[PDB]
Formats: C-alpha cells, sequence, structure tokens
C-alpha cells in the first residue's frame, strides 16, 4: 500500500550541487524515520544519514557532514537530498528507507523506494572507439574492445547478428575519466580463424554512429 | 565499529533443496539483526527481523536463527525465483550491510577456458594500450585472475567483468583488462594473465610477447 | 488429605491493563475543565515486602492525558474568530520605528468591516517570522501558514496555562507509585505504595528541556531505553533547580480591528526604544551542573570523552529553546550555553542569551492547523525553575561521545514526569482449597 517515488537522477556533472526528491503516499507522514542508503558498484551498501519529518532533524555519517543537507516539506510530504561538490567516486545507486520504531527506539526497516541512480562524469555525448583484438593465434576467442562512448547503452554483435557462438558481452565498466568501456568475446574453431570471416557490429544510439569494425585480418 | 562479515560469497543448490547462509559480526549486537532478500534490481524485501521472526507475507520455507555472535539464514524448499541476493543487517548501533550473498544453480564443475588478448595496433596509434584476459565456460564463481608483465605483479591499475550465469549450461565467462599507456606498454617484452580456479588444478598462465 | 473447593472474595492480586482514567479539577479557574471534575483530597499508603515491575516507556496513560491535551486545546480553541479575510494581499514597506530590520511589519491591506459594502484601508504591525514574501516584488508579503490552513485567533481571557491535574483511578483500578529513589524507568522496585489519585501535574510545553517541574531524590538520574543503543531521546532528571530569568523589555500598544460581532487583535505601536528580548542565566551553577551530569553521564560508556554542540537543522522549535510565559511565545538562542567538552580521564556571572517572537504558532505536534497569539501589552518579565533535560545522540567515533539538545516531540515531556505511576485491575476471586466440606 505505501510507495516511495522518488524523482531526480540520471547524469550529473563533476563538481556539482545535485538534489533528489521522494514522495511518500499512504501512511501518516510524521510517525515514521526516513534514512537515505546508497550502494556503489563493487561494494556494499552504507549508510549515509536520517531524518525525523516531523521536526527536521537530521543527523549525518561522520565522514560526509559537511557536504550533504536533507530537509522535507510536510505539506507535500516532500523529502529532499541536497549533496554538494560531487565527486567521481559518488556513482551509485540511491534509495530512501522508511524505518520502523518504538517509542524510544529505533528497529529494522520495512520498505525500500524505486531507487535513483547517479552517474557522475563530465563527458559530452559521444560515438564508441572500437579496437579490433587480435584472434588468438581447438576452440580459440576472438573479442574487441568498445572504448570511450558516452552514454549508455551501446549494441553489439558479430556477423550483422549470426555468429552467435558463445557471444559474451559483458557489462558495461565507467573508467575513472569518467567514460565507459567494455570488452566483447566470441569463440569460433581455430582452423576458423584462417577461413571464416568476421564482422563486429558496433551501434551507439544516443550518438547514433555504427561501425562494423574488421576484427579477422589479424589473424597472426 | 560493527563489521557484518556475510559468508560464504557465493552458494550453490539445486531448486527444492535447503540452504543455508551465515552472517558473522565483529562483537555483540545483541539480537538486533535483520535479513533482507534483494531482487534482481527491484526494491528489497524484509525477510526477517530480530533473527528469528518471519516478516509478513513472507513464504514460510523462510526461516532464521541466532548463535550469540552468529547469525543464520536457511531456506528450507529453496524455489527458482529465489536464487537471488540476501543481505544480513544490524541496528544495536551504528548501521552496517554485509556483502551480500548470491544463490546460482548448483551444476557440475567446469574448468575455464582461458586466452590473452595482445592490446590492438589501433590502440597502439591512440596509445592507450590495454591487455585483455579471458575465461570462459568455468564452475564456479571463486575464480582469479592475477597481472604479470615481465614476470611482475600489477594491481590496482586493472578491471574485472564477470557474464551473468548462462542459462543453459550454469557456467561462468570472466573478463579482466591491465589498462596501460603505450608508454607503460614499452617497458616489458613478457606479458601473462595467471589464472587461479578450483575446477583448475595449478594457476595455469598465458602469456605473449610484444612484436 | 480431605481437601475440598473454596472460594475467597476481597483477594488481593491483580493484573496490568488498560483503562480510561478520570481527572480533577481546581477551586479557582479560567472561566469543561472550569469548574469539573471533583477536586478531592488523596492519601497514600505504602505496600509493605510488594515488589512489582515497572516501565516508563510501555505505560498507556502518557498517551491517554496527550490526548487530553490536545481534546482540552481543541474545546477552548473552538468558540474563536477565525482569520480568513486576513489572507488579503499585504503591501509593506516598515519605515515607521527607529529601526526597522528587527520586526519588519509596520503592511496595509483591505478589510470588510460592519457593512459588507466595500473593504476599508487599514494598517497594523506584525513580525518578519509569521510573514512571508511572494513572488515578483519584494513588498508584496502573505502570512505564513494560510497557503496550507485557517488561523484562530486565541481569545484572551480564556487563557489557558499550567494548572496541576491529578488523574483518578476508576473503581476496581489502584494506581501504583514505586517511591524508590534510585528507579531507572525500568526494573522491579521493592518500594510499592498505593494512592487513589496522582499529584499535581501541569501541562508544561517547553523543547530542548523541561522547567516548572518536579526534582530527584538523589542525585540526577538519566532514564533511556535499553533495547539498542540506537535511541531517540534520553530523559535527564535534575536533583538541583537552576533558576532562568526571561524578558522582553519592550511596551506594546494593542489596537483592535472590527471584523460580525468579532473584534481582530493587532499590534499598533511599541514604546520607546527598541531592545532586544533576551533571558538570563546564573554560569556557575549551569556549569556547576553540566559538569555533574558529564561526569554521571561516564558511568554508562566507559572509556569515551564527552562534548556538547547544539542542534542542527529543522524548524524553530528544535534549533531554540521554545516555551510561553504570559501570552508569549519565546524561542532562545542556545549556543552559547552547550559549547563544552571533557575527557575520559555560588551565583557570580550571568549569561545572557539573545531571542525571538512570533505570533502564529503551529499545534505543538501537528502541522494542518495554527492559532495566532494575540499581543501583549507591556514589558514582561519571566522566572522558572529548570527541572532536566532532553537530548539524543550522534553517532561518532572512538574514543569521542557527542550528545545534542533536542525533543521536538511533545509527548517525551510528559513521559519524564509520569514515569512513577502505573495502572492495575483487581482480581478479587481468586480460588483455593481448604479441609472443610459443605453442609449436605
Ligand atoms: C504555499 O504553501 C507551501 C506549503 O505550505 C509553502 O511552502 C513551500 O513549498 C515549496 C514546495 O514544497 C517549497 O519548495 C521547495 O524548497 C526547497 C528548499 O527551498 C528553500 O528552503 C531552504 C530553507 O530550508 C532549509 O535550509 C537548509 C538547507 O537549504 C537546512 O539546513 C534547514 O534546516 C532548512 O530545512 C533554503 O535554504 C533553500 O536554499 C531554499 O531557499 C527546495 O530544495 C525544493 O526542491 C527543489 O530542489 C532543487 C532546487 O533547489 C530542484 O531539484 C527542484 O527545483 C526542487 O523543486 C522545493 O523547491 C518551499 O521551500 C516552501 N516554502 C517554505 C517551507 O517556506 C509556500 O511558501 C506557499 N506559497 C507561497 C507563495 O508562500
Ligand atoms: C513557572 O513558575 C513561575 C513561578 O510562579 C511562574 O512565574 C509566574 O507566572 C505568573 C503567570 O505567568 C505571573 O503572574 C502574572 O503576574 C502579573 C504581575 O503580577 C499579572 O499582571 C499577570 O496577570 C495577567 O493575567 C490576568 C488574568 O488573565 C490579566 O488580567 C492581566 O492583565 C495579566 O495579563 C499574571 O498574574 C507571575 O508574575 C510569574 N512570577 C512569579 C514570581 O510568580 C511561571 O509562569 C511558571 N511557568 C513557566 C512556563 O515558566
Ligand atoms: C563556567 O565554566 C566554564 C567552562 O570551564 C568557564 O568558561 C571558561 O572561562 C575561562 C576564564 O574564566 C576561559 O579562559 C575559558 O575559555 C572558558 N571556557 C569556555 C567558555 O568554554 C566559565 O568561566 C565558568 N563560569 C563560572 C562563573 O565559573
Ligand atoms: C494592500 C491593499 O489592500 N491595497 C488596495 C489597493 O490595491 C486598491 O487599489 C485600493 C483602492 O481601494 O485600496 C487598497
Ligand atoms: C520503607 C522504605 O524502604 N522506603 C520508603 C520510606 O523511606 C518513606 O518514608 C515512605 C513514605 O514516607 O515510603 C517508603
Ligand atoms: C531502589 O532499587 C535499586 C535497584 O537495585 C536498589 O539498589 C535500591 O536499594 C532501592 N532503594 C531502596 C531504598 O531500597
Ligand atoms: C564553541 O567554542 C569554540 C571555541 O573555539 C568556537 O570555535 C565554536 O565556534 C563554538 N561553537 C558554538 C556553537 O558556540
Amino acid at each position: 500500500q505505501v510507495r516511495l517515488a522518488q524523482y531526480g537522477g540520471g547524469v550529473k556533472r563533476l563538481g556539482a550541487t545535485m538534489t533528489l526528491s521522494c514522495v511518500a503516499s499512504g501512511y501518516t507522514f510524521n510517525d515514521y524515520y526516513i534514512h537515505w542508503v546508497r550502494q556503489a558498484p563493487g561494494q556494499g551498501f552504507e549508510l549515509l544519514g536520517y531524518i525525523d519529518p516531523a521536526n527536521g532533524r537530521p543527523d549525518y555519517a561522520g565522514a560526509l557532514r559537511e557536504r550533504l543537507s536533507f530537509y522535507r516539506d510536510k505539506s507535500m510530504e516532500t523529502l529532499y537530498m541536497d549533496l554538494r561538490s560531487l565527486r567521481y567516486d559518488d556513482t551509485a545507486m540511491y534509495y530512501c528507507v522508511r524505518n520502523v520504531g518504538t517509542a524510544g527506539s529505533l528497529l529494522h526497516y520495512d520498505h525500500w523506494g524505486s531507487g535513483s541512480p547517479v552517474i557522475v562524469s563530465s563527458a559530452s555525448t559521444k560515438g564508441p572507439s572500437v579496437f579490433p583484438l587480435a584472434p588468438s593465434s581447438g576452440t580459440a576467442a576472438l573479442g574487441c574492445l568498445v572504448k570511450d562512448y558516452f552514454p549508455e547503452p551501446v549494441t553489439v554483435s558479430w556477423n550483422s547478428g549470426a555468429l552467435t557462438s558463445g557471444v559474451h558481452t559483458f557489462p558495461a565498466v565507467l573508467q575513472s575519466s569518467g567514460l565507459y568501456s567494455l570488452s566483447s568475446v566470441v569463440t569460433v574453431p581455430s582452423s576458423s580463424l584462417g577461413t571464416q570471416t568476421y564482422i563486429c557490429n558496433v551501434n551507439h544510439k544516443p550518438s547514433n554512429t555504427k561501425v562494423d569494425k574488421r576484427v579477422e585480418p589479424k589473424s597472426c | 565499529e560493527i563489521v557484518l562479515t556475510q559468508s560464504p560469497a557465493t552458494l550453490s543448490a539445486s531448486p527444492g533443496e535447503r540452504v543455508t547462509l551465515t552472517c558473522r559480526a565483529s562483537r555483540s549486537v545483541r539480537n538486533n539483526v535483520a535479513w533482507y532478500q534483494h531482487k534482481g534490481g527491484q526494491s528489497p524485501r524484509l525477510l526477517i527481523y530480530d533473527a528469528s521472526t518471519r516478516a509478513a507475507g513472507v513464504p514460510a520455507r523462510f526461516s532464521g536463527s541466532a548463535s550469540g555472535t552468529e547469525f543464520t539464514l536457511a531456506i528450507s524448499n529453496l524455489e527458482s525465483e529465489d536464487f537471488t541476493v540476501y543481505f544480513c543487517l544490524q541496528y544495536n548501533n551504528w548501521w552496517t550491510f554485509g556483502q551480500g550473498t548470491r544463490v546460482d544453480i548448483k551444476r557440475t564443475v567446469a574448468a575455464p577456458s582461458v586466452f590473452i588478448f595482445p592490446p590492438s595496433d589501433e590502440q597502439l596509434k591512440s596509445g592507450t594500450a590495454s591487455v585483455v584476459c579471458l575465461l570462459n565456460n568455468f564452475y564456479p564463481r571463486e575464480a582469479k585472475v592475477q597481472w604479470k608483465v615481465d614476470n611482475a605483479l600489477q594491481s590496482g591499475n586493472s578491471q574485472e567483468s564477470v557474464t551473468e550465469q548462462d542459462s543453459k549450461d550454469s557456467t561462468y565467462s570472466l573478463s579482466s583488462t591491465l589498462t596501460l599507456s603505450k608508454a607503460d606498454y614499452e617497458k616489458h617484452k613478457v606479458y601473462a594473465c595467471e589464472v587461479t580456479h578450483q575446477g583448475l588444478s595449478s594457476p595455469v598462465t598465458k602469456s605473449f610477447n610484444r612484436g | 488429605e480431605n481437601l475440598w473447593v473454596t472460594v475467597y472474595y476481597g483477594v488481593p492480586v491483580w493484573k496490568e491493563a488498560k483503562t480510561t482514567l478520570f481527572c480533577a479539577s481546581d477551586a479557582k479557574a479560567y472561566e469543561t475543565h472550569a469548574c469539573v471534575p471533583t477536586d478531592p483530597n488523596p492519601q497514600e499508603m505504602v505496600l509493605k515486602n510488594v515488589t512489582e515491575n515497572f516501565n516508563m516507556w510501555k505505560n498507556d496513560m502518557v498517551d491517554q492525558m496527550h490526548e487530553d491535551v490536545i481534546s482540552l486545546w481543541d474545546q477552548s480553541l473552538k468558540p474563536c474568530v477565525k482569520l480568513t479575510p486576513l489572507c488579503v494581499t499585504l503591501n509593506c514597506t516598515n519605515a515607521t520605528a527607529s529601526n526597522s530590520s528587527i520586526i519588519e511589519g509596520m503592511c496595509s491591506f483591505n478589510i470588510t468591516t460592519e457593512l459588507r459594502d466595500k473593504r476599508e484601508k487599514k494598517n497594523a504591525l506584525f513580525y518578519k517570522l509569521d510573514i512571508v514574501q511572494l513572488d515578483g516584488n519584494s513588498s508584496q508579503y502573505r502570512l505564513i501558514n494560510c497557503n496550507t490552513s485557517v488561523i484562530t485567533q486565541a481569545c484572551p481571557k480564556v487563557s489557558f496555562d499550567p494548572i496541576p491535574i491529578h488523574y483518578c483511578a476508576p473503581a476496581g483500578y489502584a494506581i501504583l507509585k514505586c517511591n524508590n529513589k534510585t528507579f531507572t524507568g525500568t526494573g522491579p522496585c521493592n518500594n510499592v505504595s498505593t494512592v487513589q489519585c496522582t499529584h499535581g501535574i501541569k501541562p508544561v510545553v517547553s523543547t530542548q528541556l523541561l522547567l516548572n517541574g518536579s526534582l530527584a531524590e538523589g542525585e540526577i538520574i538519566i532514564r533511556s531505553e535499553n533495547i539498542t543503543k540506537n535511541v531517540k531521546t534520553i530523559i535527564v532528571h535534575l536533583n538541583e533547580s537552576v533558576k532562568i530569568e526571561c524578558t522582553r523589555p519592550n511596551n506594546k500598544t494593542r489596537t483592535s480591528i472590527r471584523i460580525p460581532g468579532q473584534w481582530f487583535y493587532a499590534t499598533g505601536q511599541v514604546i520607546g526604544d527598541i531592545r532586544e528580548a533576551y533571558c538570563n542565566i546564573n554560569e556557575s551553577k549551569w556549569n556547576e551542573t553540566l559538569q555533574r551530569v558529564s561526569k554521571k553521564l561516564k558511568e554508562y560508556f566507559p572509556h569515551k570523552n564527552i562534548t556538547f554542540q547544539p542542534s542542527s537543522g529543522g524548524d524553530l522549535e528544535i534549533t531554540t529553546h521554545s516555551f510561553n510565559c504570559g501570552g508569549e511565545f519565546f524561542y532562545c538562542n542556545t549556543s552559547s550555553l552547550f559549547n563544552r567538552t571533557y575527557m575520559a580521564n555560588n551565583s557570580t556571572r550571568t549569561i545572557t542569551i539573545h531571542c525571538r517572537i512570533k505570533q502564529i504558532i503551529n499545534m505543538w505536534q501537528e502541522v494542518g492547523r495554527a492559532m495566532y497569539a494575540p499581543p501583549i501589552a507591556g514589558n514582561i518579565t519571566c522566572i522558572s525553575n529548570i527541572t532536566g533535560l532532553l537530548l539524543t545522540r550522534d553517532y561518532g567515533k572512538n574514543n569521542t561521545e557527542t550528545f545534542r539538545p533536542g525533543g521536538g516531540n511533545m509527548k517525551d515531556n510528559w513521559r519524564s514526569e509520569l514515569y512513577k505511576y502505573k495502572v492495575v485491575k483487581i482480581e478479587p476471586l481468586g480460588v483455593a482449597p481448604t479441609r472443610c466440606k459443605r453442609r449436605v
């Protein structure tokens, strides 16, 4: 019955100040505390802070007392994060959570919001640089490197979608500079390096650019 | 302060069976411990609070217990939908989270096929020459890759990626990348990726030479 | 052998249960409470060799009298004027007094009066806290809460004040007191005693600390929940009173605006030169009390330092000490008072603190309803006795804990006083065996 809608997110530029909003729907707004949790990729969850919506009392983590701010509006029952001076490590999935508590103590969390992903980078919309990784020369693998494209997603296929034997398009990795890169691989017989033709089809919908790269010629 | 060390990282079972996850606390937390089920992208759901009490609307096949400074999550009738991440939480003090644990499909032991990929000459013209290692069709998740250039260990300046578990034969595929510049690519002649997996009997290493 | 059943009436045993509690009144009153209910004289007896568990968190009558306070406030505020037609657009320039930035409403507007012919121009005096700025030109202004709720003026001659109230048990229900001195808010008392009704609990409304209350028996007592270290509010009860002196130095001119039989009250003009209202604290009593409180709090926490800061964020009800005195509501800067630290190993000097006062106050637990305080003429002086603190804690880290004031929820203030009592239901029909049959 209760729902925690979240708004704001997507891509934010480096060094800027960002705002997230949440709306609670179906319960007594003054009764429950609200906590703000986040998850970086490849890391466990950690708590930023919490807010009492009744009197606006916040509390913050030790390492982030200077960069955060919480507040709320009681009439539209809306809650807001402000985070100042975004840095590259803040790439995370952000959630609000409702907290169950007694008259004197706080307890487990019950509900989790829909969330709001945040990608921090200062990079323009750009097509992919495509580098044909050389075939291994009974089963031999060949692949390709997609590098420095923004934003997500990217489409990779082989032989115009025909060569599907062991296609493994790995998930996109955000580099330190603020750009995405990944490696796409496929496996063929070792003799087929000398006979079969190879196409790495890369398409980028936001920049809308498509290159069918030659991975075949360095069969050496 | 409090560190919840969840254990192990990965558990494997067939559908319908029983499975058991452990959460080790750094010190005494009384029984202010909860367990949550994490869906594949959606909002996580509360399973168990106060270390033994099943929450409302939760299926009855879930169970949980406390053993002092150790907490146990048991699933009796593990379904196909239940192959997901679960994590342990504590609230005796300031709030901390464990690493979580993925439950995947059990199958037989599968050895990785390993390939090494030199930097492309297009990448040399760009100058961002990076080396690729590939492991294909292995089981389980335990596997480990190291990077050695001129038999010298490289760490930090590398990336890893794992495919999702294959829906047909339950195996896995892992790529790793050693990022370097042109000048960093010039100091060494012999490049190698060293692969250790429980399916393999040894740290099998693939290698190549420059030029 | 030869035992048979027997029944006994008037059995001294009880259970714990919820009930509705009765209340008392006073002879003199403001004039539902003014003449009712009865005003009896209570007596107390000691239950010798009786041990009983108490818990000041789980007990129910705190919520009951919280509802009673809300209901009495609503019934008192019900026969009052609604200030709806004052929500028209205000044009304020605010340059009449010697200094204008202190108060910043001095605001003309149109109001219907006594004919419903056409609205007439009037002007009044207001505080900038109760005034919000509309869009566009800055000289346009609006009342603060009229975008959210209706605002009612309190009639000045029916003003409610901390009249002491006795809570009477109904028939068949008994009240237990726990006269032990070192009661910790939970656990078994071996000093149980019974009354018919409680003493004179006053409806005190205050934030960041409580005042005009009772005093502890031994030294300073600390009450807190013990389910987890993550606590909402920790109550500190003093064994020694400290005196506070509050003052609003200026005199004010009440003016009346006629809207039918109602008569709206506003401020006309401040008399004389402007001075900012302020409060005074005996410095030696305050710092000695803080030292005693910190060195008593480190019993719970073994090896970590103790450090104080004022609260951050939120509305003025938690960033400042807010209370009522006379007919006027005060908000007191407490930044200088709570700046201390201590390592874990009689009336000289006076701290003065600056204040601000505002007329439109929300209900002290709830938004979506607000009331307008009437202006009070003349200078106001107040003296009060502060009896305890309501504190919260930060996380902190190794070697250092951190405690800061809080307590926006008004219910914990009354929970700081009704910790003694508990209500039990009498079960007088215990059966027994005996060595006797019945006549046949
Ligand atoms: C009609 O009625 C309403 C309800 O009664 C009146 O109240 C207004 O409602 C709107 C809509 O909810 C609010 O707008 C929001 O304001 C947020 C903050 O804006 C100002 O307030 C801050 C002061 O409060 C806090 O200050 C600091 C941190 O800022 C804390 O430490 C402190 O404890 C306080 O809690 C100012 O500091 C701040 O700089 C602003 O001046 C906005 O953040 C909020 O979300 C927006 O956030 C981003 C832009 O900042 C962006 O993502 C979006 O635009 C997003 O919308 C939102 O705008 C009003 O604040 C609120 N006014 C109040 C409460 O006084 C309303 O006034 C009334 N209409 C008229 C005409 O009077
Ligand atoms: C805590 O305890 C202290 C100690 O008693 C207490 O201070 C006293 O408060 C009362 C009421 O707030 C004050 O009494 C006022 O005194 C002035 C001067 O004598 C009177 O003019 C006042 O009369 C008002 O009310 C009348 C009836 O409505 C009106 O006709 C009249 O015009 C006034 O508006 C009122 O009786 C008293 O002076 C102080 N001080 C002392 C030393 O008694 C304090 O209020 C308690 N509570 C709190 C929250 O601190
Ligand atoms: C009450 O205690 C405080 C804290 O010890 C005293 O404040 C200190 O006063 C000395 C000089 O008297 C200053 O050098 C310190 O910097 C003050 N510390 C502060 C403000 O934190 C205060 O003087 C004491 N008051 C009385 C009347 O004894
Ligand atoms: C009050 O209770 C405490 C709890 O142990 C006890 O130590 C103390 O002696 C009691 N007070 C009296 C006067 O017996
Ligand atoms: C507390 O005292 C220190 C002393 O240097 C001062 O720097 C700080 O601003 C003070 N804080 C408050 C809230 O008064």
